[PDB]
């Protein structure tokens, strides 16, 4: 029931009950630890209305420890790769009833960001993460195999398709396994970048020794992917489609939740997460894949948690 | 004269040329896409232009070599040892999410799914280019992900969630089929996105009725859709794995590919009145015209749920050709659901928990607090107190079984595009408030309607009908396929405006054709066939039968039979009104003509007599007095009678006349009296 | 044409009512003409349940809403006179109770009536625009056909299509002391099944006694009583046929 208005303030909100499930709690403790932590710069007691005028739009506060907030739910206006040769850290395998089914971005030491279609199952009991891998079994190397069992989800803004995971225990950091920044907020990449996609997933090859597969790529205007998929695409705001040139290669299945991981200007950043669509690998067709960038601050604010 | 008049009613039977394809073998199901129309059809599948139905193109999936060992997609043709089976398509859908496809799914070969892709530049070329979708499940090759759909029956709606094509499919299942390969009662299939198979997401993405209940509790499914971000479906189905006899069912869960979350099974009935109909026979789902919008309550834009039910012959699946439909507005039927049923009407569900297993001791039904969050305990409930329809007809449909449905609206009215078993193909202007008269019923073929029917509308002023009987396929324009077959006055007024025709003075004809200009849909004359009797004495104010139509004074449905009036000279004759019908009138009152005045309009009629009646002859004159003699008479609804007993007439004329006489035990003569309803002049004596 | 309906009504005189949150007037001579206004099928846009007369202003007012309702004020002035229709306080059945517009809402079996709004769960309810007149009112029971089972809702209940709502008679409060001119009651109904006539005005049937002459024997509305002590109540009847007719009632005892 709003449109036009993104921002809180713009909306009075009357409704006490989050996306979860959960009722608001009494906003005053929630108005005096928010001053103590958010720094933006007198709204009601306990209705979902936000007050930071945040870009997702109205969301409320919870008493549970680990869920703080959440929004209340309103209406609102790798084929043709190549091996690397080396041992990668960023590269999350995630693992269920022990055996791999997507890859995913290491962002902090206990915290990792993947995409919600690789989700069957909402269990944690059996979810189990490797980092620290060059095959996607491990038979090629273990030193570096780092497992951790999962301690929770959180699941992104509605329309987004977007997941955070969070571990049980925190990680030890070195070469053998890394982090990755994140984009500033608008952070707009420059047209023709190029940058790469990391993968653990089909490959289309008769027998794919297990090697972590690597595609490079360059970014296209959205106006570009309109044109190459014939209007097939109805393009928002949210994504980017970044297209191989003269060449189809791809992710695929078992790529989802990888990373668009691309070098501005010195260093090397992520700005995408692989999710399907449109097909898979077509010559002379881009890939589509969400912009990190308009989820970033949505991003620290739950990794205050 | 009822009869005779009664060809006041319409043509129920003529014959007309509409574009008619015909196939080799029955056809099952039908696709409209990109102006192009698919037919899935025994061993075959065709594709169709529309505004002629010319077969352009064809693709050939005849009868199949089945053999125990030779795989589904693999090619056994070398194989000489192990029938050469036939199939029969059972779902055809198409994609376009990932690329423009079909894709066909069939009978014998063990159920397996194939597509075929379209080329950018000509559409029609489906020839060209086939794969199949089969992934050998090295992983776990005791379950078949890619053995979709079975062979008694079945139902498959495609959608795509999550960027991810799902087919949820319900099959039905013979006890035998299973242990040599199994399936699954309702499932949810993802697609692999390199279009080679398709994956269970979880052991708890499908349902399958328990081993034991297989051969007994058939569940076969009727219709399949979306709304909502639910997923309905339409079986029926026993009311208890021992109740021997049947009910409808509707399912209902959201659209999670997990698996089949809130999955809710809810009893369907639909009653006249309190006589219930069991079975469904078809279904479509539209929105409401303006006027059934507020008729059943539901706001102009809601989903709406038409179904048709047959009665069951009792104990027994099998309809007993008789039939209503009902109107099911979706927020009702989600909020029986939600709110509606207290706690203890739900129950556990029979087929997949088992009657007696663990959970439904005891578990608590987050059914308001919660819509469909996926949790862990997930509880399949079955609910039992039937949601209660009221026919939409009342009931007029209640001796013909009707077989296929659709709906469209138009202006502010909705229209039915019924069918029958027979292969008669009605539409009706639908409404609670008016008892309608169909405005097309003809007979279309020989065999019954299937329920498969696609309408496409047009600019909201040219569309069609495509419905399938047997093995034709038919193009209907629902803009009024005709109006030459109204013959009666009343009937031409009644037909909806949408059609534009209008009485002209002797039948209903479209305006621009009659010339005399008396073309007119508002007001119209009365009109008499003939009159019963026509000989009238001075005295008699005998029975007149009047045989005609229209005399009923128009109000839109309720003909208003008292705005009558009977002018006979200048005294208007004594109508009746227990015995006066738009049909017949049934009055009593030197060549007279007899007036009849209407709420409209007056007709004139030249020939009623008061004629005077004569007597003047009589025989014998002088015999004996036995009683048992012929007397005859001669001169100009009777009665003649001596002596206080009625001679029989042996004969009846105007001018002749013969009696069986009385028996008098008398030697004497008598004048004998007519009584013609009245006493008039008697005749002489005769010696008895 | 000109047919009397004012024995239906109810009579209070030098009092007023008004409600001062919302009324049509028309140059009447006498009361009982915007009375048979009021009681007439359609006989005016709105449902007149009461209205007041004055003889001194040639003016008559009629509200759609009784003193029940809340929102109303009651006055004292004089030269007003009060029309009720009893048909709503009546909290009784007569016979098959056709004109029933009471406001009972629940059922012999205690499960709340349906509003005749709703189509939910039961869909013969569309009669709100099918019988104009009836008053079927939002939730409240009545007998839309005159069926003879009695004042009949749809319930709230899914199961249970219609129930008939269980509602008294008049007579069953009332009884009679053995002489009755002592008991002061409530009834109208003789035992040929008319209602009376009425005291103060004489028309038909014209008789003798007037209540202004006989004040405190109570000659009010149409309340058959004895006047001059017969063993049952009588009254005058509007039957242009019969002169008068007892009333039955019952005894009581104790």
């Amino acid at each position: 029931q709003d449109c036009y208005r993104g921002n809180g303030k713009n909306y009075m909100g009357n409704l006490s009950q989050t996306r979860s499930g959960l009722t608001c709690s009494m906003w005053d403790k929630n108005m005096e630890d928010l001053h103590r932590h958010i720094f933006w710069e007198k709204l009601n007691e306990n209705y979902c209305r936000n007050p930071d005028d945040d870009a997702h739009g109205p969301w409320c506060y919870t008493g549970n420890p680990l869920i703080p907030w959440d929004y209340c739910p309103i209406s609102r206006c790798v084929v043709n790769g190549i091996p690397t040769r080396t041992n990668i850290g960023w590269m999350v395998s995630l693992r269920y009833r022990n055996k791999h089914i997507c890859g995913g971005s290491l962002i902090k030491e206990s915290w990792v960001l993947t995409a919600r279609q690789c989700f069957p199952s909402r269990d944690l009991k059996d979810y189990e993460a490797w980092l620290g891998i060059h095959d996607v079994h491990g038979r090629g190397d273990e030193k570096c195999k780092q497992v951790l069992n999962v301690s929770q989800l959180v699941y992104g803004p509605e329309g987004s398709d977007l997941v955070l995971m969070k571990l049980a225990r925190p990680a030890v950091l070195d070469d053998f396994v890394s982090t990755i920044d994140l984009p500033n907020y608008g952070c707009t990449i420059p047209e023709k970048t190029s940058c790469s996609v990391y993968g653990w997933g089909y490959t289309g090859l008769i027998n794919y020794d297990g090697l972590l597969r690597v595609a490079h790529l360059y970014i296209m205007g959205n106006e570009k992917c309109s044109q190459h998929h014939r209007g097939k695409v109805t393009l928002n705001e949210s994504e980017i489609c970044a297209g191989a040139e003269k060449i189809g290669s791809g992710p695929c299945e078992g790529d989802y939740g990888g990373p668009l991981v691309c070098e501005q200007h010195k260093m090397r950043m992520v700005l995408g997460v692989i999710v399907p669509g449109r097909g898979c690998a077509i010559p002379n067709r881009p890939g589509i894949f969400v912009r990190v960038a308009y989820y970033a601050k949505w991003i620290h604010k739950i990794i205050l948690t | 004269c009822k009869e005779a008049l009664a060809k006041s009613e319409m043509n129920v039977n003529m014959k007309y040329q509409l574009p008619n394809f015909t196939a080799e073998t029955p056809i099952q199901n039908v696709i409209l896409h990109e102006h192009h129309i698919f037919l899935g059809a025994t061993n075959y599948i065709y594709v169709l232009n529309e505004e002629d139905l010319q077969k352009v193109a064809e693709y050939k999936t005849g009868p199949v070599l089945e053999h125990p060992d030779c795989f589904p997609c693999q090619d056994c043709s070398s194989k000489a040892n192990g029938v050469w089976k036939d199939n029969i398509n059972m779902a055809l859908v198409v994609d376009t999410y990932y690329d423009d496809q079909l894709i066909s799914c069939g009978s014998v070969n063990r159920g397996t799914c194939q597509r075929h892709v379209f080329p950018h530049n000509h559409t029609a070329d489906i020839q060209s280019e086939v794969h199949c979708i089969f992934s050998p499940q090295i992983e776990e090759p005791s379950q078949c992900p890619d053995c979709v759909v079975s062979a008694l029956g079945a139902k498959v709606l495609s959608s795509v969630k999550d960027r991810f094509i799902n087919f949820f499919v319900g099959n039905t299942i013979n006890s035998s089929y299973f242990p040599d390969h199994p399936l699954h009662s309702i499932s949810v299939r993802r697609l692999k996105e390199t279009k080679d198979g398709f994956m269970f997401l979880t052991d708890q993405s499908y349902i399958d009725v328990l081993p034991e209940f297989r051969d007994s509790y058939p569940i076969k499914y009727v219709h399949a859709f979306e709304s909502n971000n639910f997923i309905y479906f339409l079986t029926v189905q026993r009311e208890t794995l021992d109740a021997q006899t049947f009910h409808t069912r509707i399912i209902r869960f959201c659209s999670i590919n997990s698996g089949l979350h809130s999955y809710m099974e809810m009893p369907l009935e639909c009653i006249l009145t309190k006589e219930v109909f069991n079975i469904l026979q078809a279904a479509y789902v539209s929105k409401p015209g303006a006027q059934l919008a507020r008729q059943i309550g539901a706001s102009l834009n809601d989903d709406i749920l038409f179904g048709v039910f047959a009665q069951s012959k009792p104990d027994s699946a099998e309809p007993m050709d008789r039939s209503a439909m009902c109107a099911f507005p979706i927020k009702y039927v989600n909020d029986f659901f939600n709110k509606i049923v207290n706690k203890n009407n739900v129950r556990c569900l029979q087929h997949f928990y088992g009657p007696n297993h663990e959970h439904c001791f005891n578990r608590t039904l987050l059914r308001n607090s919660s819509g469909c969050e996926a949790r862990r305990d997930e509880y399949r409930t079955e609910f039992t107190t039937a949601l209660q329809r009221v026919d939409l007809f009342m009931g007029q449909f209640s001796e013909v079984l009707l077989t296929s449905i659709s709906t469209f609206i138009k202006g502010d009215l909705t229209i039915a595009n019924l069918g029958t078993s027979e292969g008669r193909f009605m539409q009706v202007v639908v409404s609670r408030s008016g008892p309608s008269t169909p405005h097309v019923n003809f007979l279309l073929d020989s065999h019954p309607v299937s329920p498969e029917v696609i309408v496409e509308h047009t600019l909201n002023q040219n569309g069609y009908t495509l419905v399938i009987t047997g093995k034709k396929i038919t193009k209907i324009p629902l803009n009024g396929l005709g109006c030459r077959h109204f013959q009666s006055c009343s009937q031409c007024l009644s037909a909806p405006p949408f059609v534009q025709c209008g009485w002209c003075h002797d039948k209903c004809v479209r305006s621009e054709e009659c010339l005399s200009g008396t073309w007119t849909q508002q007001i119209c004359l009365p009109a008499i066939y003939k009159v019963f009797p026509n000989s009238a004495p001075l005295e008699g104010g005998t029975r007149l039968t009047i045989c005609g139509w229209d005399f009923g004074f128009r109000r839109n449905n309720k003909f208003d039979l008292k705005k009558t009036r009977v002018l006979l000279g200048n005294e208007s004759c004594t109508l009746t009104l227990s015995e006066s019908t738009m049909n017949t009138l049934k009055c009593t009152v030197f060549n007279m003509s007899i007036i009849i005045s209407n709420g409209h309009g007056t007709t004139q009629y030249s020939t009623f007599s008061y004629v005077d009646p004569v007597i003047t002859s009589i025989s014998p004159k002088y015999g004996p007095m036995a009683g048992g003699t012929l007397l005859t008479l001669t001169g100009n609804s009777r009665h003649i009678s001596i002596g206080g007993k009625t001679c029989t007439l042996k004969s009846v004329s105007n001018s002749i006349l013969e009696c069986y006489t009385p028996a008098q035990t008398i030697s004497t003569e008598f004048a004998v009296k007519l009584k013609i309803d009245l006493a008039n002049r008697e005749t002489s004596i005769f010696s008895y």
